[PDB]
RNA sequence: AAUUCCUUGUCGGGUAAGUUCCGACCUGCACGAAUGGCGUAAUGAUGGCCAGGCUGUCUCCACCCGAGACUCAGUGAAAU
RNA sequence: GCUCGCCGGAAGACCAAGGGUUCCUGUCCAACGUUAAUCGGGGCAGGGUGAGUCGACCCCUAAGGCGAGGCCGAAAGGCGUAGUCGAUGGGAAACAGGUUAAUAUUCCUGUACUUGGUGUUACUGCGAAGGGGGGACGGAGAAGGCUAUGUUGGCCGGGCGACGGUUGUCCCGGUUUAAGCGUGUAGGCUGGUUUUCCAGGCAAAUCCGGAAAAUCAAGGCUGAGGCGUGAUGACGAGGCACUACGGUGCUGAAGCAACAAAUGCCCUGCUUCCAGGAAAAGCCUCUAAGCAUCAGGUAACAUCAAAUCGUACCCCAAACCGACACAGGUGGUCAGGUAGAGAAUACCAAGGCGCUUGAGAGAACUCGGGUGAAGGAACUAGGCAAAAUGGUGCCGUAACUUCGGGAGAAGGCACGCUGAUAUGUAGGUGAGGUCCCUCGCGGAUGGAGCUGAAAUCAGUCGAAGAUACCAGCUGGCUGCAACUGUUUAUUAAAAACACAGCACUGUGCAAACACGAAAGUGGACGUAUACGGUGUGACGCCUGCCCGGUGCCGGGAGGUUAAU
RNA sequence: AGGACCGAACCGACUAAUGUCGAAAAAUUAGCGGAUGACUUGUGGCUGGGGGUGAAAGGCCAAUCAAACCGGGAGAUAGCU
């Protein structure tokens, strides 16, 4: 039984990393909001 | 030449092919080649924008010389190859000054041929004139627009144009759809018949000749459910409706030619 | 304590009509 | 804590 | 009839016995010619019916080999 | 430690992805382990990952992403040129042996190779984002030459043996050696050389292309394997001396031949087929600007440099994805013996395991299996499930048919072992010798030796010889769909969908149409023998009547009719 | 030569039994279909919610689909319990 989750970390940072993230404003939006919450990891880091 | 192969196995007993003797059996001039990445229907927003679209052989692109403009030079005609890009047959030409083209190659075509371009030439097939210097009646290909676009009409194997009347500065043409279209004398027409007539003559036999050809399966809008399709709903093939596209258009007899730009040069439409 | 993150999905056995 | 070097190892075959 | 309410239409074939199946008639409730009509070799994990072989499917179950069930020691749930 | 059992195209050995110290040693048993636990992928402490050649990095690019200017858009922003990113692809180079409790193609021994800087010597025109070549490519199929590897014989070392026999054509083990360098073969490809000329290769060109002549008939390119050196080295059964008794040290014979043989190499080859089968750089080559006492390039030698990052361990699993130490899922490479067509199947080698609760008893009943008197579908919605058939060769094989099929139709006959034909045949391979040689990896005669089907006759054993595993049930009528195929992941695999074919209809190319406030893109680098939509659904006979109503196409007599 | 035939790997899921607080939030055992192609698969891309994709089932779009998920309007409204 093939899971949903099949971990790629090439995948994982090109899609959810820190420059992902940064390219649009929307990403950008993102951080800013996990930055106020003071979320420990701001995104996915290798 | 068509051939009718024996029904050995199914997918075989309705195949009908065409082979061509004098086709080259070799790799194209590599020079002439570019590649021809596939697009599967899609545009530069990546949504589907023509259905029916998508798979088949990888084929490369032969840059084929349709604009012609090599005046004055004899060129001889090598050999003829396939070309997976269009329905007819290409043609590799060499100048006499060591230049190789690709030009369309029409029915009286073979291997040495003598062809010439521009207004001191002969009246033979394979000859590119302008219009002008064509005697009206004649059968040409490869008609331009507009002098020096290129060559746009009687491109298919088998297609020509019937020169009718020419009246001051534009010609008449009849084209293949029963449409007589004016054009400027300028352009240049290719003297002959597009080649390979038997072209139409195939038939594919099986679901998987056309697979391999680029084409995807055709779903009737019928099968479909109402929410995809104008068609579809309701138990036991009900139909009820008038035939339309799937986008609401009424098809099977609405016209849908909106120019109003080039109107003017139609004298007649098809009937 | 804690809530079942998955809720079974059941099926109608008995169509009872 | 965070590894951040999964650099490919690949021993000949 | 993948279409037929009355209906298990009527007659014949197949069975000792056939609301199924096959053939024929037409009184076609309410078939019908590209939302196609009628045939069609081959093909089908497709629907229905019949025959030979084969058998515990069954008349009617009997014994046997293993894993549980049972007892002892250790660990130790659940719905309600 | 000795037996027993299981996997052995894996339940073995390797990786990639993904994990992130699970690796090794010491120590501890609280919790964790579906039980105990001295044990552990558990706790604590310590140790362990060594590269010019592997990979990443780096040079180049595909799909695609971003995108200076630019175009477009209320704002945000969309698209896109020049560019710049993007491996799942192309690009220089190392093998063998030994060693650690844990790393090695990284460490050590031996023998190699590649790309650059600097310096010396002898020659010389060098010089690009520019030109040309090359890189550079499909599917299927067949043969030949090979090798990995295997089997047997010879050789070397050991054995002759607790139940009869076994110094013999008997038994056991070993019989291994790389990259590189030199030679150039089987095979494959292409005709070379010289001279003259040409608006072609967005400028030029000695390069490519083209046109002329003279000349020879060969040359050139590619190329597995083999053979020498590498290597009087390493490895090597076994023997001997000590064991913190786990192991350490020393020594070390033979190391050949024949046969079979790949899915691997020659082969990105060759022969055929239509669906006609990436790009760019590295590399070679020609010149423009510029400099030609320079600089630079070529050849040889010397020296220097090759950084940084990954290197443990699991990797069909207890370490990855499934909440678990979960009967599930997970891409690639190696893949031996006997029988076999075979990577099926049975039993085994190397190697790895007995799946983390056990011990008893031998009730009903449940689950998975074995057998069964007589009958043989009487069971049941229904032959559901079971049972049965099952291989090879020969004979034989109906209706119907699109002439291909149906068909393995159906239905019969023989299959073991031993001997003879024939102290193993036909066939395959092929030593030594002999004769030639455009002379070495050469050509004929020759058959040593090795390998080895298939068939006939005779004999013989059993109830049974396709003896186990493996391995079609068959035939008749009939509805639907032509067929292969696709579909409701997780109750529906079908008559549904698709399909080749057929017809109608739209579309003249700034095409119709579609996605987009727009630019623009797809259609298509295609253009009516083309493209889109719609219905029908191979093939054969065909497809009748109706234009009232609603659509669609054309008309304009007349009437009505908005903004203004 | 073949969307050819038999049959492993591989892909799929026609039948039966077991299992339904399972070993498993669709599996196992015995049979079964395709298996040179309209095939299958690794890696990387593109299409985004009244939208995508769909050999068309209202199928699929992170175990959720006749309109995904998250946050907000929001303490929506509820003549109902």
């Amino acid at each position: 039984m093939k899971r949903t989750f099949q971990p790629s970390v090439l995948k994982r940072n090109r899609s959810h990393g820190f420059r992902a993230r940064m390219a649009t404003k929307n990403g950008r939006q993102v951080l800013a909001r996990r930055r106020a919450k003071g979320r420990a990891r701001l995104t996915v880091s290798k | 030449a068509v051939v009718k192969c024996k029904p050995t196995s199914p997918g075989r007993r309705h195949v009908v092919k065409v082979v061509n003797p004098e086709l080259h059996k070799g790799k194209p001039f590599a020079p002439l080649l570019e590649k021809n990445s596939k697009s599967g229907g899609r545009n530069n927003n990546g949504r589907i924008t023509t259905r029916h679209i998508g798979g088949g052989h990888k084929q490369a692109y032969r840059i084929v010389d349709f604009k012609r403009n090599k005046d004055g030079i004899p060129a001889v005609v090598e050999r003829l190859e396939y070309d997976p890009n269009r329905s007819a047959n290409i043609a590799l030409v060499l100048y006499k000054d060591g230049e190789r083209r690709y030009i369309l190659a029409p029915k009286g075509l073979k291997a040495g041929d003598q062809i010439q371009s521009g207004v001191d030439a002969a009246i033979k097939p394979g000859n590119t004139l302008p219009m002008r210097n064509i005697p009206v009646g004649s059968t040409v290909h490869n008609v331009e627009m507009k002098p020096g676009k290129g060559g746009q009409l009687a491109r298919s194997a088998g297609t020509y144009v019937q020169i009718v009347a020419r009246d001051g500065a534009y010609v008449t043409l009849r084209l293949r759809s029963g449409e007589m279209r004016k054009v400027e004398a300028d352009c240049r027409a290719t003297l002959g018949e597009v080649g390979n007539a038997e072209h139409m003559l195939r038939v594919l036999g099986k679901a998987g000749a056309a697979r391999w050809r680029g084409v995807r399966p055709t779903v009737r809008g019928t099968a479909m459910n109402p929410v995809d399709h104008p068609h579809g709903g309701g138990e036991g093939r009900n139909f009820g409706k008038h035939p339309v596209t799937p986008w609401g258009v009424q098809t099977k007899g609405k016209k849908t030619r909106s120019n109003k730009r080039t109107d003017k040069f139609i004298v007649r439409r098809r009937s | 304590n804690n809530r079942p993150v998955y809720i079974p999905r059941p099926r109608p056995p008995h169509p009872r009509l």
